């Protein structure tokens, strides 16, 4: 019942809030014809309202995917989203979530030969969000077990301490390819979370209830 | 909690012409906003103690599941693998920076406050 | 300034983390299955069974293994 | 057993009883109650002597409780909303116009109000409120606070601007055809009683002229003598739109 | 290697326990906060040349 | 009393004096912002504090 | 006190030691930032040589290129198969 | 008095109560044993098994079992 | 509030509420300890046919000494052995 | 934090003779001990609904296998027997006697606490 005491200006206050703002970037409001005044002003919040809140859902998604793809880099521990039914169950939740807003928009009710190709279009973004997801984590850290065992096979075989520059140059490609996934790891959680604004913004649009009697001049 | 300026309003007020000037440093720390001193130092907080023990368990209960594992040994160096970044990462990264870096991401670090000016709320 | 404040207060949780471990545990305890390795068996064949024959190799692998694929346990030797 | 459970339900389980486990919260139980439809005399005024020493101590979401309570019971206490209004007044910064709203068609429905009272409810809206929470109000709660003003004759025009904000093609399109009809024509009395004539009446003028099939022909009179006088005001013609 | 679970349904349900604390974590204590804070220092910018205009009126100081 | 004045108003906001009295007047204007500013970041930079 | 040393402790060895100039490795190395690199992959060539040190006799799980550590080449330690190995094992345990 | 001093703290535990919680479970779950009616297995057993056939009837009793001896689950038909 | 209401409720039930006064039981009963006494084999009495009420059509567990419920006297529930008394009630579950 | 008799001391000696009668109120509330008025009423503690939540968790932990049992139906009014006791007890018992009962096993408490007593620390 007793919230805690927050010091302004925290690092991960101003980290959150620039995370939050870049994803409410993704899908800007439209810009009314009638200037914004207390007349245009119920028209703008109600505008708002019909708004889903994709600014909320990209950092919910990209907080909850950049802690998962790290979680594979740090020691004693793997990624959760290298596991298929994690990775790809977020893909198919993002994408009834932008089917279901596409849905509640005309009447819950889905929409000659050509639109049996287009669904089939809007169905693989089910499949293909999650398992670019999966694949990355899972591919970058399956080519790094390998690695690590022909740079095992060297020092086994040839002296632990006895050879060392056949051994430093498999190292050097080794420490070069935790540094990629690293870099995956962050680029994977930004690219689910651009192509989450992506996807459910096509449904993000409602008509602008404006003013149906003015007093002009 | 009264507020202070009214304080102000009544030691000043209450205050003999004689003995004004001097009382001034009284009245100026009997307004002064309170900025709690350092505490006793205490070692470890109880979630501080569930959390390095959690995570003391945590390191245990993955490193006995990845010695059990079937390449067990390609398992414990990619932790050595994996550890080298983080010790690389403390090297490397330009910590005041990147504390300036994302205190320029927030609007409200990313300036100085801009408000209530002098001129316009001067008391006479 | 407040800075003396600020460390009054010591290491602290996220708010509700006791429900987000709550919900984890609870998905990986409640999963209405046997668990990972294991067969329910009846209670006759279960007080029968010593505890040597009650457990798998597969189940108890070595900890620091000279060969691949080695077991603590034997298991059964009836086939 | 067939007569040993009916000597235990008249004795036992009676509506007094209800007011006796009902006498510790009484903000809480009066409202429960009367939302489910237990809206009894007899009953309020037990309500109404068991919280009048808790009244002054009570939150704002008790004091909207309680309101609602006695509004929905149709019971009027004077020496209770003595107390509400001034638990209210002492604490008009801490009240929401969610519920402040709320608490004025209580004091309209049966007719009490203080200068004091109408100053500090307009005060918590207009300056310790939101400016954009008229906006998610409803149209028939506003047009209740606007006529609740007008009849008082308290001239704020301060609170008329917030309020007039909340009316619109939104929330006048949110109600039903013959509630919109109430509302249009509460509120352009309490506009034209003021000389009130804002931006935003332009919404509530044209939510009449747009269907004047539910309205009479005295009714459309009195809404062209606003929307003259808002001609007047707000110096220009009124147009409809249509859309494309 | 590791690729179908155990459980489809319990991975999937692991996923959509995190990202719904996740979205109340986020909902509920991180953005009440960076609204407290962002908010303040945007109202008393939005406002500064209003604000300082109406004060300036107001006292017969000058 | 012009002293009990002038301190309550010194010790609330002790970059009062960096103005001149006989120069107050000179730096108003008929809007808040035509004002001069002569002594404007002054002021706002010396109510900051000491730090 | 345990926790307020720890702290002091290490706050000395993450700033004030630092092994690169009280080594002197100004003289063989150009940068600090290469210094860092080749502790880093200094550190990775330790922990795979120490890893291996820890427990020396055993069958690889790791595919070995042709290739046999010591004066073994038909021991349980270069076998192939890991049936055999284990069995070829297991005679050599109860002798050493 | 000192009455309303006492009733500023609430409810709590005694004060090593986590400590004899955890030696419980901890005697209750680190058995070193298959779990009373499981039986452990094979990995090439439990993956080509449905979960119908890899419970057994004896460890889901009925509820509310209308007759004696109830049993959930049919488990496996396979004798 | 919810726990301070509650507070206050069973207070007014432990204590001020009492079925010995209001339902008059001094022209019954000599005590009210031998009023409780009979609340307490009361207590017991209702929950053994309450419990028996919740889910009558059972076969009892316990052995009722060679008699039967209602107009059954053949059916499972009644059965002495209870792997006759399983298959009995499959047939009549599927028709009721 | 001071001790009282010494700023009982102080006080007096500092007053005037004029107003020493009138003041003696004021010093007697200043060495007063504290005692902390009636704070907020806050209804459930966080280990109260842990203690809560583990109680009724568990009595349907264990009220689950108890229906599950092979005499399931003995098991449940097994519980109808033992909580007619406890409803039994709460009649029965004089909850007042077993207090003070209670309250003379200790001898701390059986007893008035003898000791000091006033003419050998009177100080004239
Ligand atoms: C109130 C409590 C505060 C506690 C104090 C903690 C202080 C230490 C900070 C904690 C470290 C957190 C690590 C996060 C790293 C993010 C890096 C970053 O912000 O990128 C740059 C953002 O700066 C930029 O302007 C962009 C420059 C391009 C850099 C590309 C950034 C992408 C990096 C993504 C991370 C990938 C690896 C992930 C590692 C975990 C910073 O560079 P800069 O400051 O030198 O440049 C600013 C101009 N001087
Ligand atoms: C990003 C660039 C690279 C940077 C360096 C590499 C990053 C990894 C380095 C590892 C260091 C991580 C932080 C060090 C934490 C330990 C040192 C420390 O400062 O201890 C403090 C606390 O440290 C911790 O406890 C944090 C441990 C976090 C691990 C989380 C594991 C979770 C396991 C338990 C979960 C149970 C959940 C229960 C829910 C109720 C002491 O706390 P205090 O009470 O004295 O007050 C100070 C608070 N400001
Ligand atoms: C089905 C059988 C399962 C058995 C397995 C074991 C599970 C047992 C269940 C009970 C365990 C305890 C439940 C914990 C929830 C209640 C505690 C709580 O309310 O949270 C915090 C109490 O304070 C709050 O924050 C209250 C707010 C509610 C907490 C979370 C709300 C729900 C979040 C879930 C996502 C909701 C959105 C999606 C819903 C479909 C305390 O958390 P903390 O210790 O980490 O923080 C203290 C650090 N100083
Ligand atoms: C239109 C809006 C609807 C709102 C509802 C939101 C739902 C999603 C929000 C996220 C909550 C997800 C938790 C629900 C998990 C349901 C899983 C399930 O139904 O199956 C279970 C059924 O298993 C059982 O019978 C045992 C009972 C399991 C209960 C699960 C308890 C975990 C609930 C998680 C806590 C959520 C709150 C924590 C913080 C977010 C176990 O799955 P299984 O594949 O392993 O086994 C299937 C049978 N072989
Ligand atoms: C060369 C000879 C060596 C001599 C041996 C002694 C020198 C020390 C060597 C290393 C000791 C490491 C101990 C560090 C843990 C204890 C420090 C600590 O936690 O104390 C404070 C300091 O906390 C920290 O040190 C956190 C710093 C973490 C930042 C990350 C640094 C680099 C990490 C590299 C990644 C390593 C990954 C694993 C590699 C194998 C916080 O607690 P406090 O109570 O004193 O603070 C007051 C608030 N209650
Ligand atoms: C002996 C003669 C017969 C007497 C009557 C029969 C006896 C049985 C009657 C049952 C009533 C038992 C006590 C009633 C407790 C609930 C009512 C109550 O008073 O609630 C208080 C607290 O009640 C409880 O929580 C007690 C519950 C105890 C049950 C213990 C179950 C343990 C399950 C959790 C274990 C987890 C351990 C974790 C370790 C860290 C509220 O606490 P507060 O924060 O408001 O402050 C008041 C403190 N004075
Ligand atoms: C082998 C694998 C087992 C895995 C199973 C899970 C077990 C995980 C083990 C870690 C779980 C947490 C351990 C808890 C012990 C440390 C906490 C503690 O020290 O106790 C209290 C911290 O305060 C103390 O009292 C410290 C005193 C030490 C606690 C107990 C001492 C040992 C008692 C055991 C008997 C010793 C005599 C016989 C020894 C042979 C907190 O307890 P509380 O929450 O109930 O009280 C708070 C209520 N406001
Ligand atoms: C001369 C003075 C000696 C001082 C020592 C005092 C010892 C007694 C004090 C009370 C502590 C008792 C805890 C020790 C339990 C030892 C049981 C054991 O050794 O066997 C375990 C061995 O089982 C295992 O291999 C798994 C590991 C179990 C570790 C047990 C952890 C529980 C420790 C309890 C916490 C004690 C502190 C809590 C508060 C008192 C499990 O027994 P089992 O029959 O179920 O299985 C046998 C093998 N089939
Ligand atoms: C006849 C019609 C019925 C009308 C219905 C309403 C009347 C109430 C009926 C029974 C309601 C029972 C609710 C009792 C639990 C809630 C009371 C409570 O816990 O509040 C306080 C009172 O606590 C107690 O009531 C404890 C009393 C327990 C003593 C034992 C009494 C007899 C128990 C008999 C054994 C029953 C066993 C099971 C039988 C089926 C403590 O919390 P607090 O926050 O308000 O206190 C301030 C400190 N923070
Ligand atoms: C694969 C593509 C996706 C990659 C991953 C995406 C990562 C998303 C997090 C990065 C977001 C940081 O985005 C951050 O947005 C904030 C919004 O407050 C901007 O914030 C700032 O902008 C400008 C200029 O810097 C300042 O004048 C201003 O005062 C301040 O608001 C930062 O300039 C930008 O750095
Ligand atoms: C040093 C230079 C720094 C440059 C910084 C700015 C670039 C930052 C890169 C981060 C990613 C840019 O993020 C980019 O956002 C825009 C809108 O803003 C998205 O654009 C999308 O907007 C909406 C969403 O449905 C659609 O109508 C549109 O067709 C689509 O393109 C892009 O798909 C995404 O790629
Ligand atoms: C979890 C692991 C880390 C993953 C983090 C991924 C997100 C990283 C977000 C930070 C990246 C954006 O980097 C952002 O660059 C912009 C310019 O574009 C800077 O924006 C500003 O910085 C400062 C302001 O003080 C000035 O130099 C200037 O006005 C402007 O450049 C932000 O201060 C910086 O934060
Ligand atoms: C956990 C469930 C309960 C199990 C409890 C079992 C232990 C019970 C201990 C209490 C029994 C002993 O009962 C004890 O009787 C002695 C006399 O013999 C009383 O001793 C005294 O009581 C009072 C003192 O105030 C006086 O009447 C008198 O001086 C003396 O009789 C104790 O006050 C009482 O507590
Ligand atoms: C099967 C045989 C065992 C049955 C179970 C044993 C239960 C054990 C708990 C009962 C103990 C209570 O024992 C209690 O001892 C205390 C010691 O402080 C005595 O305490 C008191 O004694 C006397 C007389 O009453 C007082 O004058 C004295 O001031 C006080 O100390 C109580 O008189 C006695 O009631
Ligand atoms: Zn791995
Ligand atoms: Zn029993």
């Amino acid at each position: 019942s007793s919230v805690r005491d927050v010091k302004t200006g925290s690092l991960p206050t101003n980290f959150l809030t620039g995370v939050y703002r870049f994803w409410r970037s993704q899908n800007p409001a439209e810009k009314p014809h009638d200037p914004v005044n207390d007349r245009l002003l119920p028209a703008v919040v109600d505008a708002s309202d019909k708004r889903a809140s994709i600014g909320t859902w990209a950092t919910t998604f990209f907080c909850t995917i950049i802690s998962c793809n790290l979680l594979g880099l740090m020691p004693f521990n793997e990624a959760p989203t290298s596991g298929l039914g994690f990775a790809t169950g977020l893909g198919v939740s993002v994408w009834a979530t932008a089917t279901i807003l596409g849905l509640s928009k005309t009447g819950f009710k889905f929409p000659f030969i050509f639109v049996p190709l287009e669904t089939i279009s809007y169905t693989f973004r089910a499949v293909s969000l999650g398992v670019r997801l999966w694949v990355n984590m899972l591919a970058g850290h399956t080519l790094l077990h390998i690695l690590t065992g022909m740079a095992l096979a060297l020092p086994f075989s040839l002296g632990f301490f006895s050879m060392v520059p056949a051994t430093f140059g498999v190292c050097c490609l080794l420490s070069a390819l935790v540094g990629l996934e690293y870099l995956v790891a962050v680029l994977q959680s930004g690219v689910f979370s651009i192509l989450s604004t992506v996807y459910v913004g096509e449904f993000n649009h409602d008509k602008f209830i404006g003013p149906a009697a003015k007093i002009v001049k | 909690e009264g507020n202070s300026v009214a304080g102000i309003i009544k030691s000043v007020n209450e205050t003999s012409g004689a003995n004004l000037l001097s009382s001034l440093k009284t009245i100026k720390a009997q307004a002064a906003p309170i900025y709690p001193a350092a505490a006793s130092s205490t070692g470890y907080s109880t979630q501080a103690k569930i959390a390095l023990f959690g995570a003391l368990s945590w390191i245990l209960y993955r490193a006995d599941g990845q010695s059990k594992a079937h390449e067990w040994i390609v398992d414990l160096n990619l932790n050595v693998l994996q550890a080298a970044w983080l010790i690389s990462f403390s090297s490397l990264i330009p910590f005041r920076a990147v504390y300036f870096a994302f205190r320029g991401m927030a609007p409200a670090t990313a300036s100085t406050l801009n408000g209530l000016k002098t001129f316009s709320s001067i008391s006479l | 300034s407040y800075s003396a404040y600020f460390a009054k207060a010591g290491f602290q949780f996220p708010a509700g983390l006791s429900a987000l471990v709550a919900g984890i545990v609870a998905l990986n305890v409640c999963t209405g299955r046997p668990t990972k390795g294991t067969k329910e068996i009846s209670n006759a064949e279960y007080n029968a069974t010593p505890i040597g024959y009650l457990q798998s190799p597969d189940q108890h692998p070595t900890a620091f293994p000279k060969v691949p694929g080695m077991k603590d346990v034997h298991g059964s030797p009836h086939h | 057993s067939q007569n040993l459970v009916s000597t235990f339900a008249n004795k036992v389980i009676v509506e007094e009883n209800l007011v006796n486990v009902a006498e510790i919260d009484v903000p809480f139980w009066s409202y429960w109650l009367s939302s489910a439809g237990f809206t009894s005399k007899d009953a309020f005024v037990k309500f109404a002597e068991a919280v009048k020493p808790k009244v002054a101590a009570l939150s704002t979401s008790d004091i909207t409780n309680l309101t609602v309570a006695f509004k929905r019971a149709n019971y009027y206490d004077k020496d209770l909303f003595t107390g509400i209004e001034a638990n209210v007044s002492a604490n008009f910064t801490k009240f929401e116009t969610e519920q402040l709203l709320q608490i004025v068609a209580t004091f309209d429905a049966f007719n009490h109000s203080s200068v004091a009272f109408l100053d500090d409810v307009a005060d918590s809206i207009t300056y310790c409120n939101h400016y954009l929470a008229p906006v998610r109000a409803g149209a028939d709660e506003l047009a209740t606070l606007l006529t609740y003003y007008a009849k008082n004759g308290h001239e704020r025009a301060d609170l008329l601007a917030t309020v007039a904000r909340g009316f619109s093609e939104v929330s006048l399109g949110k109600l039903s055809a013959a509630q919109r009809k109430d509302t249009v024509l509460s509120a352009l009395k309490a506009f034209q009683t003021f000389g009130f004539y804002p931006e935003s009446i332009e919404a509530v003028i044209g939510a009449a002229l747009v269907s004047p099939a539910e309205y009479s022909a005295e009714e459309l009179k009195e809404v062209e003598a606003v929307k003259v006088a808002a001609e007047n005001a707000l110096g220009g013609e009124f147009v409809l739109i249509q859309e494309g | 290697m590791k690729l179908l679970p155990e459980s489809l349904q319990q991975e999937a349900a692991t996923a959509a326990v995190v990202a719904s604390w996740v979205l109340w974590h986020l909902d509920t204590q991180l953005l009440p906060t960076i609204m407290r804070e962002h908010k303040l220092h945007a109202c008393w910018a939005a406002a500064a040349k209003r604000y300082n205009e109406k004060l300036f009126k107001l006292n017969p100081s000058y | 009393r012009l002293l009990k004045l002038w301190a309550k108003r010194l010790l609330v906001s002790p970059e009062l004096a960096i103005v001149p009295l006989n120069e107050f007047d000179a730096q108003l204007a008929s809007k808040f912002e035509g004002i001069s500013p002569k002594y404007q970041e002054l002021l706002s930079a010396v109510a900051q504090g000491n730090k | 006190a345990v926790t307020s040393f720890l702290g002091k402790a290490f706050e000395k060895y993450f700033y004030d030691f630092s092994a690169y100039e009280q080594f002197g490795l100004n003289r063989f190395l150009s940068s600090k930032g290469q210094y860092v690199a080749l502790r880093h992959v200094g550190f990775v060539m330790v922990g795979v040589n120490v890893l291996l040190a820890a427990n020396f006799p055993f069958n690889p799980p790791f595919p070995t290129i042709g290739m046999c550590p010591a004066g073994w080449e038909g021991t349980w330690v270069c076998q192939a198969d890991k049936a055999k190995a284990l069995e070829m094992y297991k005679e050599w345990k109860k002798s050493n």
